């Protein structure tokens, strides 16, 4: 569901991406912005400041982790394949994260990006990585469906 | 309701932003209408092509719109009365829509603020454009 | 749906006006939420609530599109088929937002609560919940 | 939002629920643990099943605060001040659980209002919970 273009303006913004760092980041913001996020991260100890988020070893240490090999290729295409069946499970039956989740965490990953690539993040880009935001989202919440 | 910490990272990113409220809200508009292509259908006389100047004059207005609610911060239900009637029984705009359009302007506002933009200003000005959403939608 | 579930929807189901449900529903939303009246401008008087609930079209659009899910004769416990059109219809041609998919569903929802009372217990409503997710996730295929 | 018309509505509403608040509070709150499952993780210490006494309790609590709320609408933000912090602070309440519960409220009373919930009643009581959930996210 992604144009050539689309799929373009994502590859080659995310072959420039630290994933090291960006999910440490995306994860902190979300814990920073939204902070009821927070109730299914209280075994990471300290989240009381933004400071203490954005500083936190398991925070930065969960970030990187999951945005990890989520690269060559990434969210769909990677040579077929890609899909979030299990992670629905754990995100819906096991954690009971409201799907709404799923769309802010995107939203606040577009917020990293946009931060770190400044006018190299266009309107089209990031309509490109809306689209991805949005399939993620739809995907983790199938349970829910 | 915002706290003085909120209201002190608003007036950082505001000044920063400075002179360029106008052409940073154009460029929130494109960022949805793209973005968004559902919200294309409120602005049918508008050409939305890159360069338009109805988004580039409606981006000064809605700049304004904002720029008038930092000023007002503690008041924002007077600031923002008008707009919020024109809002919803003019224009009926579905409310989903101001949630995308604040995304917008905080990923414009990430954009062109490397330094500003921390997670804290970024948790402020979410709040910011949550208050004034929640204003331009109280006459639903 | 589990067959506790899609026994508790069509038991309750067989009893529906359909006719009235339908354009009882629309008018909520309508009158509930009244940005929606922006798609429906070929109605008409839609100023004051009771000229929402009394209009002829109105009445006449919820019969017809609800007459053909039926109150008996299958249809409330269908998968995934006739959706893709309506998806098309709603997301690339109405650009409906589809927030509103959830919200009309939730409408009807209080429309069976109004007219079945202490019938709707809180079990069939759990049920009628997962049927109005299944059928606004369908229509939003188009936009997934 | 808030209309006298609304005012109206919404004091015509609570009449005819009368002193049937609390009990409507409980059924609300099993509607919306039953339906949206998600919401049973804030209340892990409650047994949730029919007749809980728990459930009944907190349901007395919820319609007081309702009734609290329909009492002093004109300054529900002062009124409904610590619940917020509550919400907010100490509990962490994702704030699309309120659009839930505020849900599972219009529909309990839509159960028990014959007369009372029409067109004009249902969108008066949805802007009202629409203003409690807006203050108890306010934090
Ligand atoms: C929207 C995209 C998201 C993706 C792609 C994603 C992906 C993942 C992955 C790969 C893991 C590790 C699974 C494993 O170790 O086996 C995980 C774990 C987790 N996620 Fe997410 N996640 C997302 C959103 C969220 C949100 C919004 C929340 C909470 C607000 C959340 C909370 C968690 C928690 C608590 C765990 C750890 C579970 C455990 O170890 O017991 N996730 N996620
Ligand atoms: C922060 C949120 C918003 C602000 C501050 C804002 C501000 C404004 C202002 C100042 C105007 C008046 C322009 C004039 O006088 O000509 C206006 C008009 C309008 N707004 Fe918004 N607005 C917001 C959100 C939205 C959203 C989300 C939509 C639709 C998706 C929308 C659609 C419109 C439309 C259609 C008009 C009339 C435009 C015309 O025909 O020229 N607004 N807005
Ligand atoms: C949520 C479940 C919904 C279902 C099952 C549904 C179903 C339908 C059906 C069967 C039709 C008739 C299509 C035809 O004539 O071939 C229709 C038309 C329409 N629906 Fe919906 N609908 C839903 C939600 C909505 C919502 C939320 C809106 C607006 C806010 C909406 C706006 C319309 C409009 C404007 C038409 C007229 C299309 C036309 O005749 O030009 N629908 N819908
Ligand atoms: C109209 C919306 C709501 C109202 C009026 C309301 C009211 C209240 C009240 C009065 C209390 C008890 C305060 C006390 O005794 O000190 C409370 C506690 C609580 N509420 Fe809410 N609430 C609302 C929405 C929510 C929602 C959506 C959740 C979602 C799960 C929730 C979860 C809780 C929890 C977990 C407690 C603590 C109960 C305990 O440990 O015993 N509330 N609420
Ligand atoms: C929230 C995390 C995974 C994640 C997903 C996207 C961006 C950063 C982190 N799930 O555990
Ligand atoms: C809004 C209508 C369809 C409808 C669906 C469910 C209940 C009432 C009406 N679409 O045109
Ligand atoms: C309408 C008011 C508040 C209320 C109380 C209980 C359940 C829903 C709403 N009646 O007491």
């Amino acid at each position: 569901h992604l144009t050539p273009e689309e799929k373009s303006a994502v590859t080659a913004l995310w072959g420039k991406v630290n994933v090291d760092e960006v999910g440490g980041e995306a994860l902190g913001r979300l814990l920073v912005v939204y902070p009821w996020t927070q109730r299914f991260f209280e075994s990471f100890g300290d989240l009381s400041t933004p400071d203490a988020v954005m500083g936190n070893p398991k925070v930065k240490a969960h970030g990187k982790k999951v945005l990890g090999a989520f690269s060559d290729g990434l969210a769909h295409l990677d040579n077929l394949k890609g899909t979030f069946a299990t992670l629905s499970e754990l995100h819906c039956d096991k954690l009971h994260v409201d799907p709404e989740n799923f769309r802010l965490l995107g939203n606040v990953l577009v917020c990293v990006l946009a931060h770190h690539f400044g006018k190299e993040f266009t309107p089209p880009v990031q309509a490109a990585y809306q689209k991805v935001v949005a399939g993620v989202a739809n995907a983790l919440a199938h349970k829910y469906h | 309701v915002l706290s003085p910490a909120d209201k002190t990272n608003v007036k950082a990113a505001w000044g920063k932003v400075g002179a360029h409220a106008g052409e940073y809200g154009a460029e929130a508009l494109e960022r949805m209408f793209l973005s968004f292509p559902t919200t294309k259908t409120y602005f049918p006389h508008f050409d939305l092509s890159h360069g338009s100047a109805q988004v580039k004059g409606h981006g000064k207005k809605v700049a304004d719109a904002l720029t008038n609610a930092v000023a007002h911060v503690d008041d924002m239900p007077n600031a923002l009365s008008a707009l919020s009637d024109l809002h919803a029984h003019k224009l009926r705009v579905d409310p989903v829509n101001f949630k995308l359009l604040s995304h917008c302007l905080l990923v414009t506002l990430a954009a062109h603020l490397p330094a500003e933009f921390t997670p804290a200003v970024h948790a402020s000005l979410d709040k910011f454009l949550a208050s004034v959403s929640t204003v331009l939608t109280s006459k639903y």
